[PDB]
């Protein structure tokens, strides 16, 4: 009775991250965000950091 | 109340009877073959061992 | 994914095209149309379990 | 700069293949509709001022492409009209003929229907059965009059050829009996699923005054509380010799639109059934001799004339008004879907899912070549 | 190299459903249970990538000319579209119509045309076969003929109804939201 | 028969309504033009609910765009054609909307205005592109001041592919 | 009046009945392999044109009642029906005074995008040993003209027939 | 060295077995409504046809990756499960890795039809992820109803322990599982009752609604091993296969004949049964085929 919880729990753990990963960072882009930069390097070291 | 179990049993009944109309049409035919190919089929089970 | 690329990067004209000019049931489709949904996204899961 | 940020526009154009040839655009909220606009006129050839500038008979042939799935209603009703104010005396024999093929082109549009509906239903073999047995009654058209569809049959007196003999009528009684004992194969893939009846179970809500006064008139206000045929009210052609029976329902959400239709093609093969049995007796084809020569220059005496007639998605009328000439001086034809899958539809998408957007533009028998006109 | 991939194009060629307005009567029953298309390999989907045979099935309404051209835009090599009926050819009955489209070949280019009204699926299965006759060696049909030659059939689209339809199609709703 | 005696219970309820009863079941009567507002809801509530499409002819001897109406009965089978008499030019062409009583005329209005002259004043669905996108709808293509084979002409320069004329009239 | 049900039509669903759609497993399949079983189409389909040169008169009263302006007259006076604007009514089969022009059953007709394969629209129609076209050389079912070369200043088409005449005849003029 | 082209042997083999099982499939559904259909050699043809375009589209960076993440993942799902007894590996075949990697095929397939950005698309990977939602309540309680039955997770650890006793689709608290797997197997491949991550018709195609020449091969490839694995996965757990190369191809065969045997049966419910709303097909999946594999689980402890 409470592995199919977590195992459904594994599912809708996918199911929300496609929802992120949806309307956050595909398709098209508003006219106002033509105004923006790349990712400064404090941030990407600690991204670096906990990618390797 | 909405969820009562007199129409559960009546869903599971009426399911089993019309089972019982499938299996009336599928395995008596009047294909004389289909039955010969019975035959043949409980004879390759014989095959089988 | 080396075999998954071998039956890809066959070159063959892999021309890259914009993004506002797609599907859309065969039809024009300007810049200043809302075609990435951005609005619940999950409104049938959301009226799925709409007494819990 | 994409100005709405709330509401998306995916709208179903021509090349969909759920709609056929009319873009309905939907503001969709995430996955209801919110606003359900349609752009109707893909396919406006124009008849108006096009079936202005051809002489009488010869606006037969360019007056059938007004509705494409049944290629003998649109010229059954001209010939109806045209009937009307010159008055002929159109025989019995003329008469039993475009009976039998007006009854025998409206369930060939039914079964249409049904192949159109499961095409967008998912379940193929519906769709693949309904077609196959669309076309043995192509085949048996064509032994009649001429090509498959569009056959340019009825001219404003009687008709063209007429029945080839015994090869013919004994024919159509085997292709009768045999859709009658084939349609019971049709209630268990379409009609008896507990998919289907789940999934067309309320949806699109037509309420009982949202019918009559709204431009509803074929059979899909039927399925709501409304008692309107136009072969049970005012008979034209030999309906009142048959006695078959219409169904009427006080439910109309989608699935009640739906069975009515399925009764419809089983009262309509009973009719088939039961006027063969009749025969036609002895007569001629044509109508009159001496005023029908010098086919052009054809002369009618002015007035108008409006007819209607059933189909199977709507009871569309002609409207004929001559000026005296060998000209029809405005010819229009009410297509039956203007406001039966237009304006209606604005109001039954409303609230509705996006996977019963098609299943409702089906329930209600949308032809794309009747709202242009 | 080559005939590997030839032989491969003629028995799988999957049509696009436009079923455009009158026609869509005779579009079914060719690819139905009956006189059928499945044995050829003629598998209908909906996808403006995922065909290579377009069927302009009847007259054009040049607000249908705008949607054909656009799903004729996006097919990427072997597009080729089989023209139909008679209306395409010189127009059908409707030549007195401010509507519909005369003389196809002056929009797109036409790889072959069949004849009827409608035409029967008899005469379709005539047309794809020599279809497949044509597209054996190869023959320099459309796809050759709307890549080289562009410069004409651009300057007869923007003659007609032109003028960047991708603004006049497009702003002719955000009014009337 | 009886529907002599509903049209004469029609002139009961209205003055200017001359009705003539055609075969049996044709009512076919003529009213003034700017005044079947006040009188089509008559209509309605005694025994016709449904409208069909309104359906105008044109005159360009007497000019006017006579625009009939089609309404039907669903309790006995008959079919109304009431119809006014408007006049012919664009600054004239005025007619009020039937949509407080009718639904129906929601989209027939839209159609009869998007084809050939008459202006709606009470609706909102007016200048949208229903039908006939630009530049059809610069030009009223419907009446009898837009004739054919002389604008396809500058729509299209040639109507044949093919040989010598075959773009004539008879 | 005769209102046919009170509950009557609508049914009931049903789980496992669809299971009767799935008879037609083992039968023969309804389909006609069109390469190569042929289909015999009607006795009297309507298809082209059999026009008979020696009864013909030149009245022109086709040319007033064809609903796609398609049967223009020329000089040597027959129509030239081309099948590019016409929809095979064959409203000027019975129109047609003296006879001479019929109908026979022959509707394939595919031709390519070149103009040299498109000038085989623009037919004046032959007599009826063309029937001796449709038998008797390979029951097809097919157009028997196939090719035609127009000339320039030359007008003289040439219908290059199955294997017979090559109908060779001057045009000149056209109307009335 | 010998591994690598004993992999590349059983790829190649699970491409020209699941393009001739999806063949199958279509000629099946020919003859369930009286057409005679393609011949047997056709989606080959059709992946043929993909490979020899002269454009393409790619929309983005991400929109190849995805789908060659598809692919990837596919394989990686048949590379696991024991194909006979020829098998890269045996030791490691566990239910929750195969279990989980026949849902990656479910992102990577989407995952790049985001890519191109379409309401279309949206609305497709929004009807297609509340089917991989709905789908995991019945398979994770199928899963356990295996689990607790044998005890063993290693996938050679349980060919082994029903071809030394009994079959598995007997034994009843193991046949509930069966029938859960038998319902949610239409939805994981993407037949017709619970189509709808295909969905043709209804919406255009939904995620593979615009992909192009060479992103439908790559998806013809990816189906054809979506098949492929999870029909094996489920020939190889809840019927067993096992079992010198005159035993060893006819253990293939006989494990091909239990492929057919499910794909028989996915085929017949999957054409007379209509496509499903997924607000119906989201309550599907927690009333009946939930209940089912419940009562398999507390019967399998
Ligand atoms: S070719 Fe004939 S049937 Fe086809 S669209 Fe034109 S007029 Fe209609
Ligand atoms: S075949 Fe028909 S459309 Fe053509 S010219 Fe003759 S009557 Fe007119
Ligand atoms: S066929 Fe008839 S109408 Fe035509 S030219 Fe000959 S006689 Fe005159």
């Amino acid at each position: 009775i409470l592995g199919a919880m977590v195992f459904f729990g594994s599912a809708i753990g996918f199911v929300y991250l496609i929802r992120f990963t949806y309307a956050v960072w595909f398709g098209q882009r508003p006219s106002d965000l033509e105004d923006v930069k790349d990712a400064p390097l404090p941030l990407a070291i600690g991204m670096g950091i906990l990618a390797i | 109340l909405k969820m009562s179990f007199d129409r559960l049993y009546h869903d599971i009944w009426k399911a089993i009877e019309e089972l019982a109309d499938l299996a009336r049409s599928y395995v008596y035919n009047g294909n004389i073959q289909a039955y010969a190919w019975y035959l043949a089929i409980i004879l390759l089970i014989l095959v089988a061992m | 994914l080396i075999i998954a690329a071998i039956l890809y990067f066959m070159g063959a004209g892999v021309r890259k095209v914009p993004v506002t000019d797609t599907y859309q049931s065969g039809n024009p489709v300007t810049m200043e149309y809302n075609l990435t949904i951005r609005r619940n996204f999950f409104l049938p899961l959301k009226e799925a379990m709409a007494f819990w | 700069y994409p100005i709405d940020k709330d509401t998306y526009e995916l709208f179903f154009g021509p090349q969909h293949m759920a709609t056929e040839n009319f873009s309905i655009i939907l503001k969709m909220d995430g996955n209801r509709v919110v606003k359900a606009i349609a752009n109707p006129g893909f396919l406006h050839r124009g008849f108006e001022k096009l079936a202005e500038y051809r002489p009488w008979y010869t606006n037969i042939a360019l007056l059938l492409r007004i509705c494409v799935p049944e290629p003998d209603v649109p010229e059954a009703i001209y010939s109806m009209a045209v009937d009307e104010i010159i008055g002929w005396e159109v025989p019995e024999r003329a008469q039993w003929i475009r009976t039998l093929v007006l009854e025998m082109a409206r369930v060939t549009a039914y079964l249409f229907w049904i192949m159109g509906l499961s095409f967008k239903l998912g379940v193929y073999t519906a769709g693949q059965w309904a077609a196959a047995y669309r076309e043995r009654f192509m085949a048996l058209f064509e032994q009649l009059t001429g090509a498959r569809v569009y056959h340019i049959y009825t001219i404003p007196g009687g008709v063209r050829r007429d029945i080839p003999g015994d090869k013919w009528l004994r024919q159509v009684r085997d292709t009768v009996e045999y859709l009658k004992d084939k349609l019971k194969d049709f209630d268990n893939v379409l009609f008896e699923n507990y998919i289907t009846y789940k999934r067309l179970e309320g949806i699109g809500v037509m309420d009982k005054k949202f019918a009559l006064e709204e431009g509803v008139t074929g059979p899909n206000l039927r399925a709501t509380g409304v008692a309107y045929d136009v072969r049970k009210s005012d008979p034209y052609l030999l309906y009142p010799e048959l006695d078959f029976e219409i169904p009427v329902l006080k439910e109309g959400d989608a699935l009640a639109r739906v069975l009515v239709r399925r009764y419809e093609l089983e009262q309509d093969l009973y009719i088939i059934e039961q006027l063969l049995d009749m025969g036609p007796p002895s007569g001629p084809y044509k109508v009159q001799d001496p005023k029908l020569k010098n086919l052009p220059r054809f002369k009618v005496p002015p007035g108008e004339a409006f007819a209607h007639v059933e189909a199977t998605k709507g009871d569309f009328g002609a409207y004929v008004v001559s000026d005296g000439g060998h000209k029809p001086y405005r010819v229009h034809i009410r297509g039956p879907s203007i406001a039966h899958g237009v304006r209606v539809l604005e109001q039954l998408l409303v609230g509705a899912r996006l996977a019963d957007v098609p299943a409702i533009l089906m329930s209600l028998d949308n032809c794309p070549p009747d709202i242009d006109r | 190299f080559e005939p590997l991939f030839n032989w491969a194009r003629k028995k799988s060629l999957w049509i696009v459903a436009f079923c455009t307005g009158c026609g869509g009567i005779e579009m079914p029953p060719l690819m139905t249970a009956r006189y059928d298309l499945e044995r050829f390999g003629i598998m209908p989907d909906p996808s403006p990538r995922q065909y290579d045979l377009f069927l302009i099935t009847g007259y054009v309404t040049p607000k249908t000319l705008k949607r054909i051209i656009i799903t004729y835009e996006m097919a990427p090599d072997p597009k080729y579209v089989l023209a139909h009926g008679s209306c395409p050819i010189n127009g059908g009955i409707y030549w007195d119509a401010y509507n519909a489209i005369k003389q196809l070949d002056k929009y797109i280019p036409v790889d072959v045309y069949i004849a009827g009204c409608m035409p029967r699926p008899e005469a379709v299965m005539d047309g794809i076969k020599k279809l497949m006759e044509m597209i054996e060696n190869g023959e320099a049909d459309g796809w050759k003929r709307y890549k080289e030659n562009y410069e004409w059939y651009r300057k007869n689209q923007d003659e007609l109804l032109g003028e960047g339809w991708r603004e006049k199609e497009a702003r002719k709703w955000i009014p009337w939201l | 028969e009886k529907g002599e005696e509903i049209v004469k219970q029609i002139l009961e309820k209205a003055p200017y309504a001359e009705g003539k009863v055609r075969r049996e079941r044709r009512l076919e009567f003529r009213v003034p033009a700017d005044k079947i507002r006040d009188f089509l809801r008559i209509m309605k509530e005694s025994n016709f609910p449904l409208m069909l499409q309104i359906t105008a002819v044109d005159w360009p001897k007497e000019g006017e765009i006579e625009l009939v109406y089609h309404l039907i009965n669903v309790e006995l089978g008959t079919h109304a054609m009431v119809k006014t008499r408007i006049p012919r030019d664009l600054d004239k062409a005025r007619m009020p909307t039937v949509k407080d009583i009718y639904p129906a005329a929601e989209t027939y209005e839209r159609d009869v205005h998007d084809f050939f002259g008459v202006y709606f004043e009470g609706n909102e669905k007016m200048e949208m592109p229903w039908i006939l996108d630009d530049p059809e709808r610069g030009l009223y293509p419907h009446r009898k001041d837009f004739d054919m084979l002389a604008y396809v002409k500058k729509k299209y320069k040639i109507l044949d592919r093919f040989d010598e004329d075959k773009d004539k009239y008879v | 009046f005769r209102i046919a049900p009170e509950e009557k039509v609508k049914k009931k669903p049903s789980f496992l009945k669809p299971w009767f759609g799935l008879k037609y497993l083992f039968k023969k399949p309804v389909t006609i392999k069109i390469p190569y079983e042929f289909i015999e189409p009607a006795p009297r389909y309507r298809g082209f044109h059999t026009l008979d040169w020696k009864k013909c008169i030149g009245c022109n009263m086709c040319g007033q009642i064809c609903p796609a302006r398609a049967i223009e007259m020329t000089w040597i006076p027959h129509p030239k029906i081309d099948y590019g604007r016409c929809t095979f009514c064959q409203f000027c089969v019975d129109v047609c005074p003296t006879g001479a022009l019929g109908f026979i059953e022959t509707y394939m007709l595919t031709t390519t995008w070149r103009e040299e394969e498109l000038l085989l629209y623009d037919w004046v129609p032959i007599e009826p040993e063309k029937f001796k076209e449709i038998q008797e050389k390979f029951k097809d079912y097919k157009f028997p003209v196939e090719k035609i070369e127009f000339n320039k200043e030359t007008k003289e088409v040439t219908y290059y027939l199955r294997d017979g005449t090559t109908f060779k005849f001057k045009i000149l003029g056209y109307g009335l | 060295i010998g591994v690598f082209l004993r992999a590349l042997l059983i790829i190649i083999y699970a491409t020209f077995v699941g393009f001739i099982f999806m063949g199958i499939i279509r000629k099946v559904t020919a003859r369930i409504h009286r057409r005679i259909g393609p011949p047997i050699y056709q989606p080959i043809i059709d992946t043929l046809k993909f490979f020899g375009k002269k454009e393409n589209i790619t929309h983005g960076l991400i929109y190849d990756f995805g789908i060659i993440y598809a692919v990837g993942a596919t394989i990686l799902a048949l590379m696991f499960i024991p194909l006979g007894p020829i098998s890269v590996l045996r030791a490691y075949g566990d239910l929750i890795l195969v279990t989980f990697l026949l849902e990656i095929p479910m992102l990577g397939i989407m995952f790049a039809a985001m890519s191109s950005g379409n309401p279309y698309a949206g609305i497709g990977a929004q009807r297609a992820l509340l089917t991989l939602l709905a789908i995991q309540v019945p398979l994770g309680l199928a899963i356990i109803a295996v689990a607790e039955y044998y005890g063993t997770f290693s996938t050679y650890e349980i060919v082994m322990a029903q071809q030394k006793m009994g079959w598995s689709i007997f034994h009843l608290p193991l046949l509930l599982a069966a029938i859960a797997y038998d319902i949610v197997l239409q939805a994981m491949f993407g037949k017709e009752p619970f189509d709808i991550m295909i969905a043709p018709g209804e919406i255009s195609l939904g995620p593979m609604v615009e992909f192009g020449g060479k992103h439908m091969g790559m998806l013809q490839i990816q189906h054809a091993m979506a098949l492929f694995a999870e029909t094996l996965f489920f020939s190889n757990i809840f019927l067993g296969g096992g079992v010198p190369l005159l035993n060893t191809l006819a253990s293939l065969a006989v494990l091909l004949v239990k492929q057919i045997a499910v794909l028989l049966i996915a085929i017949f419910v999957g054409a007379i049964f209509p496509r499903f709303t997924i607000d119906q097909a989201a309550k599907f999946y927690w009333k009946w085929p939930t209940i089912i594999a419940a009562i398999g689980a507390i019967m399998a402890s």
